[PDB]
């Protein structure tokens, strides 16, 4: 979850996210390159008594301003492109879980053996226990187990959601009547956060996500108590 | 095929009522002629309550808010089924 | 860009009251409304 | 007294973006140099640092024992 | 001498410095004297005093570029104005506060988020840069 | 004389007038509107004590501000204005369609506060995306008066954008080629081919939600087989290109401003200049799906979207750098219309740069529907869009109206909108980075310190706009009246005084073939 | 397009035609401004002996102000082609701008 | 023959400096008012 | 045999995010393959895959909405 | 019969129409529709501008090609020049209606 | 007093009142979709009719009667409508995007197939095919009537036109009764949603271009047209073999390859 | 029919200072007259409308 | 005759810049608005358990 006075993205939990962040500062130190640049440069053209005002000719330098960027945009696409097709690539699963977008709520279905489903719905304020935080906590967390792949079936029973945990990377839209796949895995145990991110109402603010991460063994043992 | 015929070193409104007349208006009284033979009954279609068929999500705005603009009581069933 | 001294001097004096009376006008009704916010809620 | 040197009397303006071009340049990119140094090698660093120690199990047990889960007392 | 709106269609003076010949002369007619001082002119101009000279300056153009190229305080104004009206903003921000936000809540009192920064560090937000990397969990406070 | 004049008119300046009016007005409405935004978000805790109220609000600012504040200034406004009088013509092609094209307007907005009055209003987001937008979950009147409001906003654009075309290509003088004219007429031409393209678009679909709502048609709707994601198509394929359509005139004008006070006879690189007008107008219409990164659909398609996206860069570069090219070795005069001008070029390509960093699809997975997005595009319309009207309107100001607006009080007005602007949307990149929802009435408490500066800005800008309304009735009340403007050769706009008389070019102009 | 040699001969060239008349004056000097440098002195040597012809002396007065204007920064410019242009200021009757006292504000 | 002019090829009048301010306070101010009062209309609804 | 069974596997056939055609297809595996074994009779045991990958897979709104609807002899589906 | 009926131009055009019309006939350009060929337009040979007032705009595309056009007006009397190219002009008067 | 050759319009109460109309239509339909009121629809309708009556009322007058319209004027009448028709192209094409995206991937609940379970379409064959033929036909003898105008003949013009609109208007009445006929409805599904809006909004087409053809039929009668010059005629044959071509697009996408 | 195009030439031409859409004579203004008096009667019908439906109706 | 702002420029810059540090600063710290600023080295955590 975010900390108050933060500037860039929450710690990467997952690989994934990981590599979101290196590509992201890439991506920054280019960003800074050329708006420093310009920066200089318009200083530049306008500090001087000196003048040339009639005409100037166009050719030599174009391309010089074609070239640059063309190459930059390079630099941009392939680490980029790369990161995609591995948010992408061939999975191995050892579970599946499927989330449903309601208004206002998510709810959760294990349904590879057993037939678990639950509702899981924000802590009103006036019912935080201290130390509580304020419309980030859950009654119902999902409790999945850390250091395993797991498929993520995302949809909606009625308008449309989008069940998001920034720290892992994640974010896919809730469509009814359509079935989203999204690949999630944890480097570590603990509690991460989310918030429904497509406008459902009037009720938007309100319908988080909070995982669970703990080892295999107590996620079994948690699973046979919800049934 | 890019012709069957063939024009264009004498010509104008003649040509191209040739054509009205020629080839146009019979195709016409062609198409017609394989429609009086095809017109009839349409074996009215067995009714079955399908869920994505007669859909009501709101009451249309006129009639007793459940009957079709065009609706044609041999061949468009209501969502309880066809009509007495 | 030249232009002719005014035709209908605005002095500073006039200068203020204009400025003051723009800003009301843009300030009290919604005051007004954001004021009464509590007035109009629990309901 | 004495005459005065003749001076350089053209491309006085061409002449000032030759050299300052350069400048834009290396200020541009030392900016950059600088986040790369100062934020990006760091951040790679300290995620390098911690995975290497790293114990998912005892985390684990540390975070189960201050009672923050509702699966595992 | 007199500009008029309806000489728009007709060539004008500016002072510029990349334009620094217009198109007609500042002062378009001469008294008696300033026509003697004309005549002057297609003279030697050895014979010309100083005070003529500026005066025959004077007809041509409107301000030398010493002059049209002068600076000013307007900045100072400019900054200050500025500021004032910036501190101005504070003043309904202070209004708004008093008058129309209400409680801010409870989750803000010190002792909610004393309790609040240890679960945080109990289940070990950002551990590796932003919140519990900053914790030293063997000493216990923060790291200096 | 009033009616006649002013409810019949079929001259362009007045037209141009009576759109600068409409706009200035509803631009009120807007400001309003984003000030209860970030009320709302001032402090932690509820104000409005209602969501649907707040969603309401965000809803109607995002249409304001574009269909009812930026397009009729810049297209009606400006181009009614200046296109005629930049080319000799004696009007525009289509005088009284011209006439048209206003008066949709007013009863267009009408409707959108009607929609706000009804009922629990439509707070949908400007996106309008069904299923939280069709009759279930919007029931009632509310939607469907904004989807007629968008239908009369559309005709009005598309009418608009015929008469435009018709007038730029036809009524040059036989001399002058396309390859002569001024780039705002290339920017306001090549904007009204992408209005005509796109906006019947929007308006199938926009028509298609109507009646799936009223008609028991099921387009968007799962139950008959219909496809929620096949309306944000249609949305976005008119959507992307609208940005542009809001940009291009802005382009045009900053072109002319940064020459002028430059002291320059033209911009450098006309003719690419052109070329990256007509690239962004393509390339504009072939992206639309990186609005959707989120949604599920293939990598492949996810990896052309992001490479296409990329590709604009590059002629929105050569743009960027021919207006640093004119300014070097200029002649330059701090004119207030000139500092908004600087403004543009930096902020915007801020805002340009941020936009590069959104179109990978990778990232934009963390970043969509985040106060990342917000921040960014603030910075295209709020610092662009607006920082360009700002500067058109201080320059062409003496030619509307005869008067001479006090450039002590406009430098000061600068100054303060300058400091508002990048105190309310800078610190939002942190709260989008450390991952605020978009479009939310309450965040977590991480979140408090830079909403607060945020709100804290918002409110300076609105002393601006209020110091603005007293500028502009500074020059009215103080009368200064115009006699010589610079620069006339190449500025035929100016040319036949201030303002120009009810009727110019009656005899047009002489120009040579050779 | 040529060399500085070819050029500077030009506009002499342009200066000296016996008959310019005020149009023409103008029209090179104002010209003249907007390339990138400081004219050689026997260019403006040359458009002051035209001043000369058309019994125009503020417009040669003129002339002196946009040199100096020209060199910017340069304070080392206008001094030098003072220096080299003496004799015809003498010659000619000519008072430069610091002579005059249109030099201060 | 319309009036031509400063001043003439607006639909209001400037003529008095005082009435002209009435004037744009009123349209400027219709403006930023009507939000405050749409939400105030919406939350008296209730 | 050969079940083992943890979740269901990557099936190439539906390779991309949208997987609403895996749950689909099968449902309808499943149930033909029962149609097979009943008009026929005894197991239904060699169909028990496609049972366990569209459990996996499908709501459970959806599979019940559709199974109502095969009862109800309203389902849109060939089987 | 496949005869007439339809009227022509001739016959039926009316207004500016038939003005343009006419005028075409003669070669001549009263309501500017074509653009007018340059001369040398040196002192000896101006270009000649027509006009029904006592000015007019003239546009110089001082070479082919130049993206910019020189604006200015032109008053009747002495022939003026293209504050750019030198080249010259001269008013002419009516003409297109004496 | 002007020396180009543009036409400067008279001032018009016709934006205006088209404005307030469309006002009207849109608040209407609303108070119809809501309020099972149809008031405000009729008085936006007539006033609408009203508007469009005399705006081009005044056209006729400011060319036939007055001559304003020079090659100028004429130029950008062509560009204005061929604009015009663009934009329509536009419009349309976000229709056949639906049908197309709908019939491509269909979903579940249609039973995954298409056309979908229990959808029954008309045979490509039999009414659609004749409709094909009865708007082919009136593209030709369309194209003698224009012949006929250039070359002179009050007579065949008149034939010709007289028989290209009562094509027209058998193929509105095919139409209608193959609305009647047909064993699905608007609310049948995205099926019946697409095909009944397509095909909707082309027969609103159809209409409108008959309309237009009727309009140059009596300003034929009149006498309004030369040889040379004759607009008003120009743009309903453009208009007419746009509604031509979208019909086969229809006919090829909807009837046949979606059957 | 006949050609009586001359004749409609000659009085839409009339130097009367008439603008177009009122050269007809007295039809035009009445015709004239109605629609405007349909357009402001209609458009003070909807602010009625819309003000009355922007109440619940309990 | 030197301008308004040969005049008055000083005392504008000086007053305005004066006006707007106090009041600003009175706005940050005096009125209860509350920033949550970063906790790290200023709070002291408690047992929340
Ligand atoms: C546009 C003008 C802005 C002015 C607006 C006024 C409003 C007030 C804001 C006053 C703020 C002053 C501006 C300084 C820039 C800081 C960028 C940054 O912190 O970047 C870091 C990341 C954060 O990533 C990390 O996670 C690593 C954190 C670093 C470790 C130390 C953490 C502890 C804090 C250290 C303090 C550092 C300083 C920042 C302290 C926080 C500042 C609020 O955030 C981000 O991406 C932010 C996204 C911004 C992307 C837009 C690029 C704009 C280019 C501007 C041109 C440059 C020419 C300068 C030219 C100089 C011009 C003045
Ligand atoms: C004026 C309006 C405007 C403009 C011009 C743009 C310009 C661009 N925008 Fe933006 N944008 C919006 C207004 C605009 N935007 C709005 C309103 C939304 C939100 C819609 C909603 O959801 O509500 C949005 C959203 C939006 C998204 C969606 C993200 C998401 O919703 O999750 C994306 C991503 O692809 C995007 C990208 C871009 C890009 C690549 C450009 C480019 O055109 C920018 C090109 C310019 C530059 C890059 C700078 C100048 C160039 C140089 C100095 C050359 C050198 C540069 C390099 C080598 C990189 N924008
Ligand atoms: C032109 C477009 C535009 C403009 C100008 C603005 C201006 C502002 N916007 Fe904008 N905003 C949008 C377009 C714009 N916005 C859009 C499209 C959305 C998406 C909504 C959605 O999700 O559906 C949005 C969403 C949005 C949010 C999202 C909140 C949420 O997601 O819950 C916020 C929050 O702070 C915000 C704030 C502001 C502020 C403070 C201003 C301004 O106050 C900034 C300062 C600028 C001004 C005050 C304008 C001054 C201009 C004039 C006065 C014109 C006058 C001209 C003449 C007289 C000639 N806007
Ligand atoms: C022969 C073809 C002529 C058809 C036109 C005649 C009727 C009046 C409507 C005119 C509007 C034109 C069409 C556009 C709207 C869609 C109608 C689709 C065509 C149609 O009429 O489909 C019919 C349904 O009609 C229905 O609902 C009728 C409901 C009519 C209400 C129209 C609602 C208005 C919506 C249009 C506004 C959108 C704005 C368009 C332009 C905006 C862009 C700027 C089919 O009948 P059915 O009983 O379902 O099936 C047959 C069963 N045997
Ligand atoms: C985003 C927009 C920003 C808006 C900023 C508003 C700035 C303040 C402007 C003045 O507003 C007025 O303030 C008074 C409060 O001081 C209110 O009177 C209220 O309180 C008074 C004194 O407490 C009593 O006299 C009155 O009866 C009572 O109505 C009054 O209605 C309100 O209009």
């Amino acid at each position: 979850m975010a900390y108050p006075m933060q500037l860039g993205f929450q710690d990467a939990t997952s690989p994934i996210m990981e590599e979101l962040l290196h590509f992201h500062d890439h991506t920054l130190m280019i960003v800074f390159l050329i708006s420093s640049l310009v920066l200089y440069i318009i200083s530049l053209m306008l500090t001087t008594k000196l003048t040339h005002t009639s005409t100037m000719d166009a050719q030599e330098v174009e391309t010089i301003w074609t070239i640059l960027p063309a190459i930059i945009l390079i630099l941009i696409a392939l680490p980029s492109l790369r990161i995609l097709y591995m948010m992408d690539e061939i999975n191995n699963p050892s579970l599946t879980v499927k989330t449903m977008g309601h208004q206002w709520y998510w709810s959760y279905e294990y349904t590879d053996y057993e037939d678990l489903s639950f509702d899981s719905y924000m802590i009103p304020t006036s019912e935080l226990k201290p130390g509580e935080l304020r419309l980030l906590e859950v009654d119902n967390r999902v409790v999945l187990p850390m250091e395993m792949t797991i498929r993520m079936l995302v949809s909606s029973e009625d308008v449309l959601h989008s069940w998001a945990v920034p720290s892992l990377g994640l974010k896919t839209d809730a469509i009814p009547g359509r079935l989203n796949q999204t690949t999630l895995m944890s480097s570590r145990p603990g509690l991460y956060y989310g918030q429904c991110s497509e406008i459902c109402g009037s009720n938007h603010s309100f319908m988080p996500i909070v995982l669970e991460l703990v080892p295999l063994k107590y996620f079994e043992k948690w699973s046979a108590s919800m049934l | 095929a890019s012709a069957a015929k063939g024009d264009h070193g004498g010509t104008g409104a003649r040509t191209w009522r040739f054509l009205t007349f020629g080839l146009a208006l019979p195709s016409v009284a062609l198409c017609t002629l394989n429609s009086w033979l095809h017109s009839g009954h349409r074996e009215r279609p067995a009714f079955i309550p399908y869920h994505h068929l007669r859909i009501r999500t709101k009451p249309f705005s006129w009639g007793d808010g459940n009957h079709t603009f065009f609706h044609n009581p041999r061949v468009n069933p209501l969502p309880t089924g066809y009509e007495k | 860009i030249t232009a002719k001294p005014a035709k209908t001097p605005t002095s500073p004096k006039e200068q203020a009251i204009g400025l003051s009376v723009t800003f009301l006008s843009f300030l009290l009704p919604a005051g007004w409304v954001l004021y009464h916010l509590d007035n109009y809620k629990k309901s | 007294s004495t005459a005065l040197a003749k001076p350089q009397m053209r491309g006085l303006l061409a002449r000032r973006l030759r050299f300052h071009i350069v400048g834009a340049f290396m200020v541009s990119l030392g900016f950059a140099t600088f986040y790369k140094f100062a934020v990006a090698e760091k951040r790679k660093k300290a995620y390098a640092d911690f995975y290497r120690n790293y114990d998912s199990m005892k985390d684990f047990e540390e975070m189960r024992k201050a009672g923050i889960f509702q699966s595992a007392k | 001498s007199v500009v008029k709106s309806e000489d728009y269609a007709l060539p004008s003076y500016v002072d510029r410095r990349d334009y620094p010949l217009p198109d007609v002369a500042h002062v378009k007619n001469l008294s008696a004297s300033q026509k003697a001082l004309k005549e002057k002119e297609k003279a030697s101009w050895s014979s010309l005093s100083i005070d003529e000279k500026v005066e025959l300056y004077r007809l041509k153009f409107k301000e030398s570029f010493a002059e049209m190229n002068r600076s000013t305080n307007e900045w100072k104004t400019v900054v200050g104005a500025a500021m004032f009206f910036i501190g101005f903003t504070a003043l309904l921000l202070i209004w708004e506060k008093h008058y129309v936000y209400g409680p801010i809540p409870h989750t803000f009192e010190e002792e909610w988020v004393a309790k609040q920064t240890k679960r945080m560090l109990d289940m070990k937000v950002a551990p590796i840069q932003g919140f519990s990397a900053k914790w030293d969990y063997d000493k216990n406070e923060w790291k200096k | 004389m009033f009616i006649n004049r002013w409810l019949f008119s079929t001259n362009h300046k007045d037209i141009g007038t009576l759109y600068l009016l409409f706009g200035a007005w509803a631009g009120m409405v807007g400001t309003a509107l984003s000030l209860l935004i970030r009320a709302e978000l001032g402090q932690p805790g509820t104000l409005l004590g209602d969501d649907q109220i707040y969603n309401v609000v965000v809803t109607a600012h995002a249409f304001v501000m574009i269909f009812f504040m930026v397009m009729p200034i810049m297209i009606g406004g400006f181009g009614n204005w200046l296109v005629p009088l930049m080319i000799g013509a004696p009007d525009m092609a289509f005088p009284r369609m011209n006439n048209m094209s206003f008066w949709l307007l007013p009863p267009s907005f009408l409707l959108l506060l009607a929609s706000s009055m009804v009922e629990a209003g439509a707070g949908t987001g400007w996106t309008v995306y069904p299923p939280l937008a069709g009759n279930l979950a919007h029931a009632g009147a509310s939607v469907d008066l904004t989807i007629f409001s968008l239908h009369l906003a559309g005709v009005s654009s598309i009418l608009g954008a015929i008469n435009f075309i018709t007038t730029i290509i036809n009524m040059k003088p036989p001399a002058m080629s396309q390859y002569q004219t001024p780039l705002f007429v290339w920017s306001v031409m090549i904007t009204a081919v992408l209005l005509l393209l796109s906006l019947p678009v929007l308006a199938a679909g926009i028509t298609m939600l109507l009646t799936d709502r009223n008609l028991n048609t099921t387009f968007f709707d799962p139950a008959g087989g219909g496809d929620p994601i096949l309306y944000q198509h249609l949305f976005w394929f008119f959507g992307h290109p609208e940005v542009y359509i809001l940009i291009l005139p802005g382009f045009g004008m900053i072109s002319h401003i940064v020459t002028y006070y430059s002291g320059k006879k033209e911009p450098f690189g006309y003719m690419g200049m052109v070329w990256a007008m007509m690239s962004i107008g393509f390339l504009g219409f072939i992206v639309w799906a990186h609005h959707m990164f989120t949604v599920g659909m293939d990598v492949d398609t996810r990896a052309y979207f992001t490479s296409a996206t990329m590709i604009i860069a590059i002629p929105t570069g050569v743009k960027v750098f021919s207006w640093l090219a004119t300014l070097h070795g200029g002649n330059i005069k701090w004119s207030p219309a000139m500092m908004w001008a600087l403004g543009f070029i930096f902020l915007f390509t801020v805002g340009g740069l941020t936009g590069i960093v959104l179109a990978n699809s990778s990232l934009d997975i963390v970043l969509h529907d985040t106060y990342y997005v917000v921040a960014h595009f603030h910075y295209v319309l709020s610092m662009g869009a607006v920082f360009a009207i700002m500067g058109g309107f201080v320059h062409w100001f003496p030619l509307f109206s005869g008067y001479t607006l006090n450039d002590t009080w406009a430098k000061i007005h600068f100054a303060i909108m300058f400091v508002g602007v990048n105190m309310t949307f800078f610190p939002q990149h942190f709260l989008g980075l450390s991952g605020m929802p978009r479009r939310y009435s309450d965040y977590p408490d991480a979140y408090t310190m830079w909403n607060t500066i945020s709100s804290m800005g918002s409110f300076i800008s609105l002393t601006a706009v209020m110091l603005m309304v007293f500028i502009i009735w500074e020059a009215f009340a103080s009368k200064r009246e115009v006699l010589t403007v610079d620069l006339t050769t190449t500025n035929l706009e100016w040319l036949n005084g201030c303002p120009p008389p009810y009727h110019t070019f009656e005899e047009p102009t002489y120009v040579n073939l050779k | 397009h040529e060399t500085d040699e070819e050029f500077d001969a030009r506009w002499v060239t342009y200066f000296n035609k016996p008959d310019i008349d005020a149009w023409e004056l103008r029209k090179g000097m104002n010209t003249l401004v907007g390339y990138d440098l400081v004219p050689e002195p026997k260019i403006i040597d040359a458009a002051l002996r035209a001043c000369r012809r058309l019994n125009d002396f503020a417009s040669a007065v003129r002339i002196l102000e946009v040199v100096k204007d020209k060199a910017g920064p340069h304070k080392e410019i206008y001094p030098y082609v003072i220096q080299e242009l003496r004799p015809t200021l003498n010659e000619l009757g000519i008072s430069t701008p610091e002579e005059l006292g249109l030099d201060k504000v | 023959h319309y009036e031509e002019g400063p001043g003439k090829n607006i639909p209001f009048s400037v003529e008095n400096k005082w009435r002209l301010l009435a004037m744009m306070t009123l349209f400027f101010g219709s403006g930023f008012a009507a939000p405050f009062f749409i939400v105030r209309h919406q939350l008296l609804k209730k | 045999k050969i079940k083992n069974y943890q979740t269901a596997p990557f099936d190439s056939r539906f390779p991309n995010q949208n997987q609403t055609r895996n749950c689909w297809q099968n449902y309808l595996d499943f149930h033909r393959c029962e149609k097979a074994m009943t008009a026929k009779g005894g197991d239904v045991s060699v169909c028990e895959w496609y049972r366990r990958v569209y459990k996996s897979l499908c709501p459970i709104s959806w599979v019940s909405t559709w199974d109502d609807r095969r009862a109800e002899g309203t389902f849109p589906g060939k089987i | 019969a496949s005869g007439g009926g339809v009227p022509t131009d001739e016959e039926q055009a009316t207004g500016l129409e038939r003005e343009v019309m006419l005028a075409a006939r003669k070669g001549q350009d009263p309501y500017n529709i074509l653009a007018p060929k340059a001369t040398s337009g040196t002192k000896e040979d101006p270009n000649l501008v027509p006009s029904i007032t006592n000015k007019r705009i003239v546009g110089c595309i001082c070479e082919e090609d130049n993206s910019t056009v020189i604006w200015f007006w032109l008053h009747k009397g002495e022939a003026q020049r293209c504050p750019s190219c030198g080249t010259h002009y001269k008013l002419v008067p009516h003409q297109l209606a004496h | 007093h002007q020396t180009h050759a543009y036409h400067m319009v008279n001032p018009s109460p016709w934006p205006l009142t088209g404005a307030l109309s469309a006002l009207l239509m849109t608040s209407g339909l609303t108070m119809w979709f809501h309020f099972n009121s149809m008031t405000l629809l009729m008085i936006g309708l007539t006033t609408n009719m009203l508007t469009m009556y005399q705006w081009w009322r005044d056209v006729i007058r400011e060319s036939t009667f007055q001559g304003h319209h020079t090659p100028a004027v004429q130029k950008g009448l062509r560009y204005g409508m061929i604009l015009f028709i663009i934009s329509e192209v536009l419009f349309f094409t976000g229709f056949f995007w639906a049908f197309y995206h709908s019939s491509l991937a269909p979903t579940p609940e249609l039973g995954g197939c298409w056309p979908p379970t229990g959808i029954h379409p008309l045979n490509p064959l039999e009414v659609p095919l004749l409709n094909t033929s009865v708007l082919l036909a009136s593209g030709v003898s369309i194209t003698w009537a224009h012949h006929s105008l250039m070359e002179g003949d009050r007579k065949h013009m008149l034939q010709a036109l007289f028989i290209t609109i009562t094509l027209g208007v058998y193929f509105t009445l095919l139409q209608a009764s193959e609305y009647y006929e047909a064993p699905f409805t608007i609310s049948d599904g995205v099926y019946g949603s697409t095909f009944f809006v397509a095909t909707g909004f082309h027969g609103l087409h159809v209409i409108i271009g008959s309309t237009f053809l009727i309009v140059c039929f009596f300003r034929q009668l009149k006498f309004h047209f030369t040889s040379n010059h004759h607009f008003g005629f120009e743009a309903a044959a453009w208009y007419w073999h746009f509604v031509d071509v979208v019909w086969l697009f229809l006919y090829v996408s909807i009837y046949w390859w979606g059957s | 029919f006949e050609n009586r195009v001359a004749e409609k030439q000659k009085l839409f031409q009339e130097d009367n200072g008439l603008p177009v859409h009122l050269k007809g004579g007295a039809t035009d203004n009445i015709l004239y007259r109605v629609t405007m008096t349909l357009c402001l009667g209609g458009t003070l019908y909807s602010l009625y409308c819309l003000g009355w439906a922007s109440f619940p109706h309990k | 005759a030197p301008d308004f702002h040969d005049k008055y420029g000083n005392a504008v810059l000086a007053s305005g810049a004066t006006f707007c540090v106090a009041v600003w600063v009175y706005m940050a710290t005096q009125i209860g608005i509350e920033w949550n600023p970063s906790p790290v080295g200023r709070v002291t955590p408690k047992e929340w358990r």
